[PDB]
């Protein structure tokens, strides 16, 4: 209620609650947090722009090469990564309102 | 009395033709050839 600009609209009421008797040894009660949002985007933005700094150069590449991987895997884990971070800013601030395909049919027209 | 003819032996009169002669000096220089040569890293082109 406080926080709704926190949560995505689409999916309603965010929460799944759960309950044990048995407190953690040596605390009197304790909650376990396990929250997924949006916000992790931020991981897979920073991560693939050093990996494209990095395979853009081919730095540090020959000691993997160097193993027997080629080059079409650093560019399927990066094409990968870049489409997941991708579909985590598709939904984004993602619309409770309608995605697309905006057009019509018109008015009756004289003959 | 008469010498008719007579001469000193041996010195500075037999030498007359040999000098000795001299000679010439060279360096003692050479260059290198730089015309294969490349950088051996190499990935900005693949920018590509």
């Amino acid at each position: 209620n406080k926080n709704s600009s926190y949560f995505v609209e689409w999916i309603p009421n965010n929460v799944k609650t759960a309950v044990c008797d048995i407190p953690p040894r040596g605390l009197k009660m304790s909650a376990t947090f396990i929250g997924n949002s949006t916000a992790i985007q931020e991981l897979f933005k920073r991560i693939s722009e050093q990996f494209t700094a990095m395979f853009r150069r081919k730095a540090f590449l020959h000691w993997y090469t160097g193993e027997g991987m080629d080059e079409m895997e650093f560019t399927e884990a990066e094409s990968n990564m870049n489409d997941l971070v991708s579909e985590y800013q598709q939904y984004q601030d993602a619309t409770a309102d309608e995605q697309g395909e905006f057009e019509e049919e018109g008015e009756e027209d004289e003959a | 009395p008469d010498l008719k003819n007579v001469k000193s032996k041996i010195g500075s009169t037999e030498n007359l033709k040999h000098q000795p002669g001299g000679g010439k000096v060279q360096i003692i220089n050479k260059k290198l050839d730089l015309s294969n040569v490349q950088s051996k890293c190499g990935s900005k082109d693949n920018i590509k």
